DNA sequence: GGGGTTTTGGGG
DNA sequence: GGGGTTTTG
DNA sequence: GGGGTTTTGGGG
């Protein structure tokens, strides 16, 4: 096999010719007919990259490589900017003065993705290690034969994918629009925002809150199955979206089956700036909190740094399986995110009791001081999308008598009947808490059968 | 103001507890609606979204008599104009029915629709399933969290909190976590269902069924 | 045998 | 090919 | 022509 340069390749030959590029587009497999299935997709390497840089403004130059098949599994899923595909028997032709490749997989065509970091999206979600660094970690057909002499083609590609990525944008303002001017756009186009918030509407829904360079913030959903890159901080480009008109209450992007969310390899000079420059925004939320209804989701809670890496656990099985998962049993602290339904017990001045350390006992204070140290015994009645449809409520605790979730409500315990503003404090954290679309991300603590808050303040 | 006429109909019914009569008057006037599909599944778009319309028995019989060269299930792509219909909300099972969520469904039941064949429709975006739609969806959570809050409200009763020795001093103490689980409600099953609305029922057609009416 | 493809009847 | 399916998340 | 396959020389 004979790897040709893009911008090398012959237009006029029409044989087929193989190739090493990296990708820095591509839409999401979608089927066209009854029988068809294609993935389009923008590819650059050292030959082609880069437009007539004096008055093209650091636009990025490339070429498209168009895949045909006859099942959607024949064709690769790109989740991740950066990474390299190798092609075998494409043919390359011009399309509106584009070089344009096309590989018709469902005949003798055949395609493999190459990993530019050092794990694939898919390895990195699963925290698995690469076979080798000349390991596909996917392909097309049932085999893929990689030859000693493609080893440096392959090294020597990741080593320019960094240079490009970490020097250029990749992805050039040309290629995108501003989401505080995408009601001003005809048809679909792309985006370059920072997921702020990944929301688990249901079962098999997630709802990105994302926020690009120009600040404004819009919402879209994103299939978990399809998009399970998808993690709170990141920064994606959106290729393929369009303004949702009837969307009222909040802004929302709309996609559709062969639009696709990718992010960018470590490398991405892009990706680091806009983490940076984009920052988390509220004010939807703290406008949602005036409303008496909100059709925003609005996460009340925040957890300790320390534990913003742990992964977050379902209700479904904090309760139903964490007695016969052999993972779950292991653990003693979870994350998991939840909305609280009723809070006991209902007389929010009874939320503060006195504590008994020796007796191990608690009381009420309306009868005063006598009754040892003040410590929260409230009893959260939550649920969540795992158990959204059952006909069940989950009793989270937050005890603070040993110092866990003591600063919860950001106010101290003390006699809720006697200390008017810590009482009014809490009589409103209690009505955002149980108020439609409110959510708490917190950590909990098993013990005895039991689950306790703990590293988790309101916000 | 809310641009998709299906959308407004379909949230005010939602949000008035699945009562067709609070539902805006200025809202029940006749529907112009295109057709996207026909068969095997009958859509209609209100420019914006699509939504599966049920046809009443009465309804099919009127549309064939005033119309005897047209056929119900070959009106794709085609205009149809709803003149007499209603709303009413139905449980059902919607890991089956994709025109439904949360096992909730808001059913368009038609009485009276006259096809304006040959009538070609402005040019409108990509009708979307207005099931799938985010606040939709969202207006539809709302509905369940206000009926799964009031049963809750009225069946957890007497504060039990756990005991505060069970989580204190747990050193020689082991549980088992499904003591965390409480009933939300009365419910019969395992599946929540106390709610107020008075589920419609109006015998309507299977699409199927109109098939063989008119081509065995 | 049967696709895609063009070899348009015939290799290994 | 910057796109339009579905044993319809 | 050349895959994967088995048809192992020959269809459309
Ligand atoms: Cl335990
Ligand atoms: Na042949
Ligand atoms: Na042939
Ligand atoms: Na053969
Ligand atoms: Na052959």
């Amino acid at each position: 096999y004979e790897y040709v340069e893009l911008a090398k390749a012959s237009l006029t030959s029409a044989q087929p010719q193989h190739f090493y590029a990296v990708v820095i587009d591509a839409t999401f497999p979608y089927k066209t007919n009854q029988e068809r299935y294609i993935c389009s997709l923008k590819i650059v390497d050292p030959t082609l990259y880069l437009k007539q840089q004096k008055g093209a403004g650091d636009a990025s130059d490339y070429a498209t490589l168009v895949l045909y098949a006859k099942r959607f599994e024949d064709l690769p899923i790109i989740h991740r900017a950066g990474d390299i595909i190798r092609v075998h028997r494409a043919t390359l032709r011009l399309y509106n003065g584009q070089r344009q490749f096309n590989a018709n997989v469902f005949y003798s065509s055949s395609w493999a993705l190459f990993s530019t970091d050092k794990r694939s999206v898919t390895q990195e979600i699963n925290n698995q290690d690469a076979v080798s660094d000349t390991t596909p970690f996917s392909f097309s057909s049932k085999h893929a034969t990689i030859e000693k002499n493609e080893i440096s083609i392959l090294q020597n590609l990741r080593k320019w994918a960094n240079q490009y990525f970490s020097s250029y944008s990749v992805i050039s303002s040309d290629m995108y629009t501003a989401l505080n001017k995408a009601q001003a756009q005809k048809g679909d186009f792309d985006v370059v925002a920072k997921i702020l918030q990944v929301h688990e509407l249901d079962e098999y829904t997630n709802e990105l809150k994302l926020k690009d360079a120009s600040g404004q913030v819009f919402y879209t959903l994103s299939l978990k199955l399809k998009f399970p890159h998808v993690r709170t901080g990141e920064v994606v480009r959106i290729r393929s979206a369009t303004y949702d008109e009837t969307s009222t209450q909040k802004k929302v992007l709309i996609l559709s089956h062969y639009s696709n969310i990718i992010t960018f390899i470590q490398s991405s000079k892009l990706a680091k700036e806009l983490r940076a420059k984009i920052q988390d925004d509220h004010s939807v939320e703290v406008a949602s909190l005036k409303k008496n209804v909100s059709l925003n989701a609005v996460v009340l809670t925040e957890v300790d740094k320390k534990h913003a890496a742990l992964p977050s656990t379902s209700l479904q099985d904090l309760f139903h399986h964490a007695d016969s998962d052999k993972e779950l049993q292991a653990q003693d602290t979870f994350r998991t995110q939840f909305y609280v339904t009723k809070i006991e017990p209902s007389d929010v001045k009874e939320w503060v009791k006195g504590y008994d350390r020796k007796t191990k006992k608690s009381s009420s204070l309306k009868g005063a001081s006598g009754k040892g140290d003040n410590i929260f015994q409230v009893q959260f009645l939550v649920k969540d999308a795992s158990t959204q449809l059952n006909n069940n409520t989950y009793r989270v605790l937050l005890y603070t008598q040993d110092g866990l979730g003591a600063n919860f409500f950001n106010v101290k315990a003390d006699n809720l009947h006697k200390n008017a503003d810590a009482r009014k404090k809490l009589e409103d954290s209690a009505e955002l808490l149980t108020k439609f679309n409110s959510y708490v991300d917190a950590v909990v603590e098993r013990r005895n059968g039991f689950y306790l808050i703990k590293d988790t303040k309101l916000i | 103001q809310q641009q998709s006429a299906f959308k407004q109909l379909y949230t005010e019914l939602f949000n008035n507890e699945g009562d067709f009569s609070k539902v805006s008057s200025n809202l029940k006037k006749p529907l112009k609606c295109y057709v996207k599909e026909s068969y095997p599944h009958f859509l209609v778009t209100d420019g914006y979204f699509f939504v599966a319309p049920y046809f009443t028995k009465e309804a099919v019989n009127e549309f064939h008599a005033k119309f005897p060269n047209v056929n119900i299930v070959d009106l794709t792509d085609k205009v149809i104009v709803i003149n007499n219909w209603s709303l009413e909300l139905r449980r059902v099972n919607s890991a089956e029915v994709f025109t439904s969520y949360a096992n909730l469904e808001a059913r368009l039941i038609v009485h009276s629709f006259k096809p304006n064949l040959q009538e070609r429709l402005n040019p409108t975006r990509y009708p979307v399933n207005l099931f799938r739609d985010d606040e939709f969806k969202t207006t539809i959570q709302h509905f369940r969290h206000t009926a799964l809050q009031a049963a809750i409200n009225k069946t957890v009763k007497g504060d039990n909190l756990v005991d505060i020795s069970k989580v204190a001093d747990a050193a020689g103490k082991k549980g088992k976590v499904d003591a965390g689980i409480v009933k939300a409600s009365a419910s019969k099953g395992d599946e929540f269902s106390d709610f107020s609305f008075k589920e419609g029922n109006t015998a309507t057609l299977k699409i199927a069924d109109i098939f063989v009416q008119e081509k065995g």
